[PDB]
């Protein structure tokens, strides 16, 4: 029927003066654009069909052509930034926003999807969708007593589009829009569908990727406990965005980090720091490094949860990037920690793996490590135990590596190594 | 991960 038309047949049908023929040709276009392999997006655009589709969006008396044109434009807008720009230039934004109030659920959903792609293109189109007033009707679609009464796919598409309205930076979304969206986002963050939860955590992670004021906008809504709960979920698509959100939050002030700690987040990190997925381990170690860079009572919270041995483990064996985040965590620990806490750090066996990591080719990890060593040596000086530490470093081959780093081409590297040698290995 | 979805 409408399977595998040519673009010229589609153009001939859409340019006819017969609404029904236009509907058939539009459906044919939709089917061309929804095939598995290589849809002819550029050919459809070059045929000049976008304005016709946009005009079909407004044909209230023929909802089928509204749906087919909405679907076709959706799939065009799903492509490159140039194709999405083609959809926007046709005036599609206000038309889709108008369709958000359609009495037909599938048409309204299709509009939600299209706006999701357009806004998902980038900060500019995101802000333009917002300027046309999409947030009010979008959120109105979710103003029901119980989200479970909505269709699963409907709710999933709404959540996804909203998450795209929270996505991208330079600039971040307008503050007023984020405040307008955040309550519904909190509501979705408590829904029982895994995809709604994943997309909600992603949206929160977007909103927390920024200055402390944005982080505060999120944290003030009281979502941290829920974020920890989801951090303990079994579905990796949930744990990943939840962990990213937590990390972002702990990049903020010590009080926000403290709200993460009070929610019980640390209790989850024994598993996260041994998670079989590399990215979970890396992001968890990065989060930890942003915790050990905080107050001494917070470092002490890290200690009490038994997470220092897990850091020693990651530093001993893990993907190199995860090991680098571990080195950062150690250097922050030693920078802000007390003498007792640094002593405890050595008692857990940090020295040997820390030394082994000096044979890495990455310059910055060598710098980080040498700073950590400097700090530990400072604690030893404050305890008069520097000799024993020098012996520790010498028995595991660390002294050889430092002495060799004296010949390292980087300035700060061979500076720090020279200082360590002449000050503690004479 | 990509932010756009093609409806197949």
């Amino acid at each position: 029927g409408t399977v595998n038309w040519s673009v010229e047949d589609i153009v001939k049908g859409i340019n006819s003066n017969n609404l029904e023929s236009q509907l058939q040709a539009t459906q044919a276009a939709r089917k061309l654009l929804s095939r598995e392999k290589q849809p002819p997006i550029d050919n459809i655009i070059r045929a000049g069909l976008i304005p016709k589709f946009v005009s079909f969006l407004g044909k209230t008396d023929c909802s089928p052509i509204q749906f087919e044109s909405a679907w076709a434009l959706t799939n065009i807008a799903s492509g490159t930034s140039e194709q999405t720009k083609a959809v926007v230039d046709g005036g599609a934004i206000p038309a889709f926003i108008s369709l958000l109030a359609s009495p037909h659920a599938h048409i309204s959903e299709q509009a939600v999807w299209a706006l999701g792609n357009i806004a998902g293109d980038g900060s500019a189109f995101r802000d333009l969708v917002i300027k046309h007033g999409a947030i009010d009707p979008l959120l109105a679609l979710l103003a029901v007593p119980d989200l479970s009464t909505l269709a699963c796919g409907y709710l999933r598409n709404l959540t996804w589009t909203l998450s795209n309205l929270c996505r991208n930076k330079n600039p971040a979304p307008p503050l007023d829009a984020v405040e307008q969206i955040l309550p519904t986002l909190v509501r979705l963050l408590h829904h029982n569908d895994p995809e709604v939860l994943a997309d909600s955590c992603w949206a929160i992670s977007y909103l927390t990727d920024g200055p402390n004021e944005r982080i505060e906008m999120v944290v003030k809504k009281g979502v941290v406990p829920q974020l920890v709960k989801l951090l303990g979920a079994t579905e990796l698509p949930i744990v990943t965005p939840a962990l990213r959100a937590i990390g972002n939050i702990v990049t903020g002030t010590d009080e926000q980090t403290q709200k993460v700690i009070d929610a019980g987040a640390l209790a989850v990190f024994p598993s996260l720091l041994t998670n079989p997925k590399t990215n979970i381990q890396k992001e968890a170690t990065w989060t930890m490094s942003n915790i050990t860079a905080g107050r001494q009572d917070q470092i002490q919270q890290v200690v009490n949860h038994g997470l220092v041995p897990f850091l020693v483990g990651v530093l001993s064996k893990a993907d190199f990037k995860t090991q680098k985040e571990a080195a950062w965590a150690i250097t922050n620990y030693t920078s802000g920690g007390t003498v007792e806490q640094i002593v405890y750090l050595v008692h857990c066996g940090i020295i040997e793996p820390l030394m082994n990591l000096l044979s890495a080719k990455d310059t910055k990890i060598i710098q980080v490590i040498l700073d950590a060593i400097s700090n530990i040596f400072q604690a030893a000086e404050k305890l008069g135990e520097t000799e024993k530490l020098s012996i520790m470093i010498e028995e595991c081959g660390g002294l050889d590596k430092i002495e060799a780093l004296q010949r390292h081409e980087n300035e700060s590297v061979y500076k720090a190594s020279l200082n360590l040698i002449e000050k503690y290995f004479s | 991960f990509p932010a756009k979805k093609m409806k197949v």
